[PDB]
């Protein structure tokens, strides 16, 4: 709301304004009036009150008040209207301003965009966080730096990256679509005040540098170069960099569209002056025991449960609760778990030492203790878990935990079913009103620390002390790379691995085998294993983000992971990832590491980056489990990442009044005819303070589109009961009409999106490995982002249509296709309704997305078919059915087949189809060829909280449509049996008559 | 007597099913407990031998050569029934002194005979299609009272540091009052001699609306932590009642699923299942 217990205030309201002379003045408001106006009239009222003999001028005094978040803020900005004050309730004091003024302001900035005041970490305890802000700042300072190594050129690059692929290498049916490897491409640029547009149409080679594009365009060659740089028309997408031409993104793409590039000069200090060139200030934050080493302490494990406060249980119902416990590496245990005795839920108390089957010395450094509250209902009886919680044994000095402590429990996610969650984050609840397990740790006479690396491989060398690798076992190693990362290896697997560790060294992509062979509850193997790891050579960095998932917990194997990111991943492969990677920070044991300053580094020295960076973590801020750890990222970032926090900030509010309003529509308003729903919608939008806040920003969804106006007037609810907002801006771009002169997106809120965003990053992987390989499976991965708690933006696609828009007899379909494209052009659009069926006909089986149907199913006018609405995948409706079986989610009916023939009435049996039939076999088997990367990509999402991404159960769902304890023969006819059983025979197999 | 009898009839020995079935089939139980399936059809092996030790799954493959099985050269059983049998009764320690365990807990594909015997196909698939729906209840019970969970857990959130900004607030109102006592014990008192009672009056005035602002937002205060008090007992109570469907629900699962399993023996038409479901 914009007052407390209020969604939107009233045209007037009354405001108790607090004088510095101990006054208390009542004043009639507006509430878009604005700071300066209230004073001025507050003053003026003052006057009429006692003692305005002590008043000074208005110009000596400033407004405070308390804000929804309980702080105590200073309003400085006093333009700023009275309903975007946020403020509690409808007061306002008046005070002399003191102390730093830049800085307050900054940091009321940064806490409106984290969407917490930055004040609360102030007063944190906990030292780990205080390190984590101060010491952060060295990555902060050291990006800025990378910023200013070369400006000009610096600063454009940070805030425009030039957007290009991995590799300036074309696959051969890219390079194909060239006229003789050459490219016809059209430049624009400004003439006089009238400024109109004028085309230069150049034919140029495809590997050509900008500096080309720019040299052929006046048609002193090596004079006027470097006096101008090339923008893509509409976007704010420029070409900063030596890069071959079709190495951009937009360029690549137009090329595989059949569009024809069109650029617009510009000069390159008109660009270099809209820099701010925006500077970054530190911020004000800016025992004789000789400690014990943890392998001199001859004790076996033990842990006390004490007792707990209350656990939330029906007496009648549950007869007794207990403790559980493990000592947990990643997600396998140490040893055996140990239980406390049960007792009655009505008294929760313990006291008794659990033992167990670990020397001390013999823990690594990872470890952990995970527990739970269980209650327990023939002999049978079922176990659940109450609430569960998960502890470091070693802090982030180093330092094995001692003596009491308090462990404030989390709730168990929904549908968890584990007696333990050695996956979800570590540490306590912050909130204190929760079941509170009191624990006791042994104490050692002193401090105990985990040992350095020196004397690690100290103990490495003489374990040790105390061969021709045969052709044989060769070939052995290779046949285990070859697995999967969820193919457990044997034990004689094990053993083989462990013995030819040190042959191991010469086929490196088998680093995750080799350390799923360790025995990480010995010292004496992880010693071994740290002095391997730290001489392996690098691997590539799909290989890399394996050692990255709650599998591989040892620093030293995630630096090594984090350090083969540093080389060998670019920015463009980055952000494809980077869901991934920010989701995995959930999994490292500390706040501060490696890979949080590698992903900090690459958003503050790539704004492109550090645009998705901010709105990945934002979106995760009501989520308590990592609140403080992506709060504090996030104040990082904003503090370091210059005048784009500005830009952020409006995207923030923005997005906010959208929530606002829709918050008003779903529950205010729930039984309103949409008719009339729409109606105070316009009337909110209408408004002034609205209007400045929807208009003129930046979209979430792509930071290089500019929002510009409104256009108010085709703007509507959708059907939904969430009642989603389908928006439409004006494109402001001078070039607009040579892109889009409108952007149209759907606002959400109500509905998860994650899984959406999920799906659409992987069928955008699939397209692209499917590109890479020359099959031109066209997909259509249309923008998706959440932003926030079940709040999110969709893209709509233009020129689109479900199926059943078509249908409202099974020829209707390739009728409509035929007309829209009649002539030549019918040839290049059964074409590409074909590849497009093929690709989300193969995608959709591997994946186990929902149900297709004539709303699910969409076609653009050029024949180009997609799917929306994925929702649940991996077949998560597999909870309330119960069979094993594989669905086939997108079953191709008669109206399909017959698009696909041509119009042919035996369209199972055709040239068409069966040439429809090996483009899916193809697809099929090229991801099948990729699917540690897709296993790789899922298990980083297992911390991430979505219902279907739990276990490493739910991932096994694709390894199952990918056959992958099958041969690639197999594979195939697995494939084929699946289709031939949905399609009701109808799929012809190989057993066909020619 | 054991050792003549088929692989097919043994109890621990499940086929063609997939890692996946046998991790849950495996999943917190003790020491011992074991069953064996086909191998991977793309490795080396005929069968994979799955054993618990000290919380985790061990994976033991099981290798043939010229009439002879074992985990490595040289094989030395003659059957597996043989080699199972084997080491049903002597520790695993000989095969390898780092597994010290013997296999003590077979997992009966006959399992599902103690808790279903009854024996027609439809007297099978009908009660199976009542604990479904029975299930399925429940499903939906638990998880509309999750939707009440989460809104109240929210909605707790909110009226907590609605009450922290309304102790700002007081603090500020009452630095208010401070402010205007101390500006006042001097203006006053120059206007008590001299017996200004004029002036003083709508000081007093001034001065008692302060002190009927605060009083009214402290009662607002007060409101708000009974209403905090009444929600928070709501969330406590929402959080019993699904923990007593929990254990209802696994169980209504478990039932479910060994009824599937017992299906899926005796191959029903998995279009019957479905309709069945």
């Amino acid at each position: 709301g914009e007052l407390w217990g209020i969604h939107l205030m009233p045209p007037r309201i009354l405001v108790e304004c607090l004088l510095p002379n101990g006054m208390i003045v009542t004043l009639e408001c507006l509430r878009e009036a604005t700071l300066i106006t209230i004073k001025h009239e507050l003053f003026k009222e003052a006057r009429k009150y006692p003692l305005h003999q002590l008043l000074q001028d208005e110009s000596s005094y400033i407004f405070v008040s308390v804000t929804q978040e309980a702080e105590r803020e200073e309003f400085f900005d006093e333009t700023r209207r009275l309903c975007d004050l946020r403020l509690f309730q409808p007061f306002l004091k008046v005070i002399e301003p003191v102390g730093n003024r830049e800085e307050k302001i900054l940091n009321r900035e940064i806490g409106f965009a984290i969407g917490m005041p930055v004040c609360e970490f102030d007063m944190v305890k906990d030292p780990e966080v205080q390190d984590f802000r101060r010491n952060i700042l060295n990555v902060c300072k050291e990006a800025v730096d990378l910023r200013d190594l070369n400006s000009p050129h610096s600063r454009a690059m940070y805030v425009y990256p030039p957007n290009v692929e991995s590799s300036p290498e074309l696959p051969k049916h890219i390079y194909n679509k060239l006229d003789k490897g050459q490219i016809i491409v059209v430049i624009w640029v400004i003439v006089s005040p009238n400024n109109d547009k004028q085309k230069y149409t150049l034919k140029i080679n495809h590997d050509c540098v900008p500096e080309q594009v720019i040299a052929e365009a006046i048609r002193c060659v090596l004079e006027y170069q470097g006096k101008y740089i090339l923008k893509v028309c509409g976007c704010d997408e420029y070409f900063l960099e030596k890069y071959p031409l079709s190495q951009y993104k937009y360029i690549r793409s137009c090329i595989m569209l059949g569009r024809m590039p069109n650029l617009m000069l510009m000069a390159k200090e008109s660009l270099y002056s809209q820099l701010p060139m925006d500077c970054f200030t530190m911020p004000s934050y800016s025992g004789e025991t000789s400690t014990k080493s943890l392998w001199v302490i001859n004790s076996a494990l033990r842990i006390k449960i004490l007792c707990a406060t209350y656990v939330n249980v029906n007496i009648r119902d549950i007869d007794k609760i207990y403790v559980r416990t493990g000592i947990y590496h990643g997600g396998e245990p140490l040893c055996d778990n140990v239980n406390t005795q049960r007792v009655p839920c009505s008294n929760p108390r313990w006291n008794e030492w659990l033992n167990y089957d670990i020397y001390i010395p013999d823990l690594p450094r990872a470890a952990r203790l995970c527990l739970s509250i269980c209650s327990v209902k023939g002999a049978k009886e079922e176990h659940c878990p109450l609430a569960w919680g998960n502890i470091n044994l070693f802090d982030y000095t180093d330092t094995l935990v001692s003596g009491k402590m308090a462990l404030n429990l989390w709730p168990v996610p929904h549908g968890l079913e584990d007696l333990l969650n050695p996956i979800g984050v570590t540490g306590s609840n912050p909130n204190k009103e929760t079941p509170c397990l009191e624990l006791e740790f042994d104490w050692f006479s002193s401090v105990v620390k985990f040992p350095d690396m020196s004397v690690i491989e100290e103990h490495a060398n003489w374990s040790v002390s105390r061969n021709e690798l045969r052709e044989n076992d060769k070939e052995q190693l290779k046949a285990i790379s070859t697995r999967d990362p969820l193919s457990e290896i044997t034990e004689q697997e094990k053993d083989f691995l462990w013995s030819h560790r040190h042959y191991c060294v010469t086929i490196p992509e088998i680093l995750p085998k080799l350390l799923l062979s360790v025995k990480w509850n010995s010292r004496d193997e992880v010693a071994q294993m740290y002095c391997l790891v730290k001489d392996w050579p690098p691997i590539k960095p799909e290989q890399a983000m394996e050692l990255l998932d709650c599998n591989y917990p040892d620093p030293m194997v995630r630096g090594f992971a984090v350090r083969c990111l540093e080389k060998y991943l670019t920015d463009d492969k980055l952000s494809q990832y980077l869901i991934q990677l920010v989701q995995v920070l959930k999994y490292e044991q500390y706040l501060d590491n490696l890979l949080v300053r590698f992903l900090l580094k690459k958003a503050l020295t790539n704004q492109r980056i550090g645009h998705f960076f901010f709105w990945h973590l934002k979106s995760e801020m009501h989520n308590k489990t990592v609140s403080q750890r992506f709060g504090l990222l996030l104040e990082s970032y904003c503090r370091a990442c210059g005048m784009y926090l500005k830009h952020l900030n409006r995207q923030v509010e923005a997005m906010e009044k959208l929530i606002n309003l829709t918050d008003i529509l779903k529950q205010e308003k729930k039984d309103e005819t949409q008719k009339v729903q729409m109606k105070f919608l316009v009337e909110q939008m209408r408004r002034p303070d609205f209007m400045d806040a929807l208009q003129g920003f930046l979209s979430p969804l792509n930071p290089a589109h500019q929002l510009g106006n409104l256009r108010l007037e085709e703007c509507r609810i959708m059907s939904s009961a969430k009642r989603p907002l389908w928006l439409n801006w004006e494109n402001p771009d001078i070039m607009s009409e040579l892109l889009f002169q409108n952007n149209e997106i759907i606002f959400k809120n109500g509905d998860d999106l994650r899984q959406d965003m999920l799906t659409l990053q992987i069928i955008r992987i699939m397209e692209n490995i499917w590109q890479n390989q020359g099959l031109d499976l066209r997909m259509l991965p249309y923008g998706c982002l959440s932003i926030g708690d079940c709040v999110g933006l969709i893209e709509v696609v233009r020129n689109s249509h479900t199926i059943m828009q078509i249908q409202c007899n099974s020829h209707t379909l390739h009728q409509w296709l035929k007309d829209k494209n009649k002539g030549e052009i019918y040839d290049a659009a059964i074409d590409l309704f074909t590849r497009s069926c093929a690709g989300y006909c193969v995608a959709t089986f591997i994946l186990g997305i929902g149900d297709r149907h004539n709303s699910n199913i969409m076609v653009k006018d050029d024949g180009q078919l997609f799917h929306i609405d994925f929702g649940h995948f991996l077949d998560h409706k597999k909870k309330k059915f119960g069979y094993k079986r594989e669905r086939v989610p997108f079953v191709l009916t008669q109206d399909f087949l017959i698009v696909i023939s041509k119009g042919a009435q035996e369209c199972t049996k055709t040239r068409e189809f069966e040439r429809f039939q090996e483009m899916c076999y193809k697809a099929y088997l090229a991801i099948r060829q990729h699917a540690n990367l897709f296993i790789n990509l899922f298990s980083m999402m297992l911390g991430s909280g979505m219902p279907e991404l739990q276990s490493f159960d739910d991932i096994a769902y694709i390894r199952k449509t990918l056959a992958l304890d099958k041969t690639e023969q197999e594979a195939l006819e697995y494939f084929m049996k699946q289709m031939n059983d949905a399609h009701h025979g109808g799929w012809t197999t190989k057993m066909d008559w020619i | 007597m054991n050792n003549n009898m088929s692989l097919q009839d043994a109890e621990w020995y499940w086929g063609d099913i997939s890692r996946e079935e046998v991790n849950e089939k495996l999943r917190d139980t003790a020491d011992g407990t074991f069953l064996v399936r086909d191998a991977s059809t793309k490795m080396h092996g005929d069968y994979t031998l799955t054993l618990r030790k000290g919380g985790n799954n061990k994976l033991i493959k099981i290798f043939h050569r010229d009439g002879k099985y074992g985990f490595s050269d040289p094989l030395t059983f003659s059957s597996v029934v043989e080699l199972i049998n084997h080491y049903r009764n002597e520790s695993l320690a000989q095969y390898n002194p780092k597994l010290d365990v013997k296999l003590l807990y077979p997992v009966s594909k006959y399992q599902q005979d103690q808790v279903v015997k009854e024996d027609n196909i439809e007297a099978v698939g009908k009660k199976l299609h009542e604990y479904n729906t029975q299930f399925q209840e429940k499903s939906r019970e638990y998880d509309r009272l999750y939707e009440e969970y989460t809104r109240t857990s929210q909605e707790i959130q909110m009226k907590r540091t609605a009450i922290e900004a309304f102790n700002e607030t007081i603090k500020i109102f009452e630095e208010q009052c401070q402010t205007q006592e101390r500006y006042s014990k001097e203006y006053i008192e120059k206007f008590k001699r001299e017996g200004n009672e004029k002036e003083i009056q709508r000081i007093m005035h001034n001065y008692d609306k302060l002190k009927s602002r605060i009083s009214e937002i402290i009662d607002s205060r007060r409101r708000l932590e009974e209403d905090l008090k009444k929600q928070a007992a709501e969330y406590r109570e929402i959080d019993k009642r699904m923990n007593s469907i929990k254990p209802d629900l696994i169980q209504l699962r478990k039932t479910r699923d060994q009824y599937l399993m017992w299906l899926t023996q005796k191959g029903v038409r998995q279009k019957k299942l479905n309709e069945w479901l």
